[PDB]
């Protein structure tokens, strides 16, 4: 059938959060009050267009 | 009976046993079409319900 379409490896490049799973456990709530607005953006953008390539920006 | 009974009798038996013959062609072609083809109210199989599906936002978003 088709080419299935990829982004780059510079459309993926971002600066991790390299922490662990304590501390972000730790900053949980915090987290969840302070970071809303992006964090739900992102995940109306997840389930409504299904497809990790359309989320990354 | 009289002649013209016999006659118009045997006329109106004539049409009646001609037409339901021709009914069983037409029912001989609309079975053999319908079969070939499902796009009659006959020989419908089912398929599976679509109102079985759940439309809700699942735990995980690529589906």
């Amino acid at each position: 059938p088709g080419i299935v379409e990829l982004p780059s490896l510079e459309d993926l490049k971002v600066q991790e959060v390299k922490v662990s799973s304590s501390v972000l456990k730790a900053a949980a709530h915090h987290y969840g009050a302070q970071c809303d607005k992006p964090n739900k953006e992102f995940m109306l953008c997840r389930w409504e267009e299904k497809d990790p390539r359309r989320c990354l920006e | 009976d009289a002649p013209e009974k016999n006659y118009e009798r045997t006329m109106a038996i004539l049409q009646i046993e001609s037409e339901k013959a021709e009914l069983r062609l037409k029912e001989l072609e609309v079975r053999r079409l319908m079969r070939a083809k499902g796009d009659g109210p006959w020989f419908q199989y089912p398929t599976i319900d679509k109102a079985l599906i759940d439309h809700s936002p699942k735990a995980t978003p690529d589906n």
